[PDB]
């Protein structure tokens, strides 16, 4: 029967949930699963090739509404070697029929989160994992945009040591203007200007979370855990010590700047006791990633030119987007009905016969 | 997964100048 034989080329169910991503990709299995999208490989019919696949189902959410249509307008817009790219983006034909969205990018091997679990890395790899996610970056923040939760699963790795950034939801174009409040499944790699409340968010979030990165690449630990923003404030001072007058004053919300001059005086640990195995240049970036004033703390470019990184440093080969992106959204306050009409309208371009 | 010789970027960077 040719309808019993189409119902056996139908959508495949891995680990239980539903991947209808034919007739197109095929032969799918699991990889994994962040807090919104399971991500299956899938192989491409048409390209002839192995790819990644994430599955968000939004629409009954907001926040899952702005995460979907972030990701895929930013990275659209985006292309550089240490970014991933979407390679198609899949949904029903109308806006009716239209529950899930997968966004199809190249296939990566595995992310920095797993591949610490398994192996301590050689400083070799360090600091090349290091360069590209820097590299990467420089090309984030040259088109004016913030990442905003980078950390080690959103960086993904292939078997030739190539390293790409990920998981661009909660990325936005830098302005002066409920910052990050929305749930993620981890909040370790997040500056202190966040946790105190302060205003002026700037790409130096971005860098504090790459040095949290490079402390994790050196010991297989988080450098800064903790259950709430207060136990994780205390073990950033607990490592970089008080912060100093200057510091202070330069933080503009009053109340966070009085709670941290109650607390107890703590000296600034040598990062060589924490780290003692660790390269002495490796320690020096750390530090000036890791520094608690966020208008002190290094830049991307400036971290590029590190002596650390310098066997990989070539301003010549580090490529900027064309332009800066404007902020002409504000999505923040759309309601999901119109994130829904937006994100149909963003992946019309994917629709066979478009 | 098992881990500088066969990256692409990395032969680019060794074979600079
Ligand atoms: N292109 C890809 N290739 C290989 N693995 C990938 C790829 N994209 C994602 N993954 C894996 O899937 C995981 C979840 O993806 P991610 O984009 O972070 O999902 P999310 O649920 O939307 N956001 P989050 O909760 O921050 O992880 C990642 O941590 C990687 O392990």
């Amino acid at each position: 029967m040719a309808a019993a034989a189409a119902a056996g080329a139908g959508p495949e169910m891995v680990r239980g949930q539903v991947f209808d991503v034919g007739p197109r990709y095929t032969n799918l299995s699991y990889i994994g699963e962040g807090a919104y999208g399971m991500v299956c490989s899938a192989y491409d019919n048409v390209n002839k090739v192995r790819v990644a696949i994430k599955k968000i189902s939004p629409f009954e959410h907001q926040t899952y509404c702005q995460r979907t249509l972030r990701e895929i307008k930013i990275l659209l817009r985006f292309r550089h070697e240490n970014i991933i790219g979407i390679n198609d983006i899949i949904r029903a034909p109308t806006i009716e029929q239209m529950k899930d969205v997968y966004i199809v990018q190249d296939l990566m091997e595995t992310d920095l989160y797993k591949l610490l679990k398994t192996q301590h890395l050689s400083n070799d790899h360090i600091c090349y994992f290091l360069y590209q996610i820097l590299r990467g970056l420089k090309y984030i923040h040259s088109a004016n945009v913030l990442h905003r939760d980078l950390k080690p699963s959103n960086l993904l790795l292939n078997t030739t040591c190539d390293l790409k950034i990920c998981d661009f939801g909660l990325a936005r174009v830098a302005d002066p203007d409920g910052f990050l409040t929305e749930y993620v499944a981890t909040r370790w790699y997040r500056a202190p200007e966040i946790m105190l409340n302060s205003k002026g968010y700037t790409k130096s979030i971005d860098i504090w979370s790459v040095g949290c990165i490079l402390a994790e690449m050196l010991s297989n630990r988080p450098i800064f855990p903790g259950k709430h923003y207060l136990d994780q404030l205390n073990h950033i001072l607990g490592i970089l010590g008080s912060p100093s007058q200057e510091d202070l004053n330069c933080i503009i919300n009053l109340k966070a700047r009085n709670y941290l001059l109650s607390l107890p005086h703590k000296n600034k640990v040598p990062w060589n006791r924490l780290f003692p195995n660790a390269d002495s240049k490796a320690l020096d970036l750390l530090d000036k990633m890791l520094t608690f004033n966020p208008h002190k703390r290094i830049e991307v470019e400036q971290a590029l030119a590190h002596p650390y990184l310098e066997q990989y440093y070539d301003p010549s080969d580090e490529p900027i987007a064309e332009a800066p992106f404007k902020f002409d959204m504000e999505l923040d306050d759309l309601p999901k009905e119109k994130l829904k009409e937006l994100i149909f309208e963003e992946t019309a371009r994917f629709q066979p016969g478009y | 997964m098992q881990l500088l010789d066969s990256s692409n970027l990395a032969r680019r960077r060794r074979r600079r100048r």
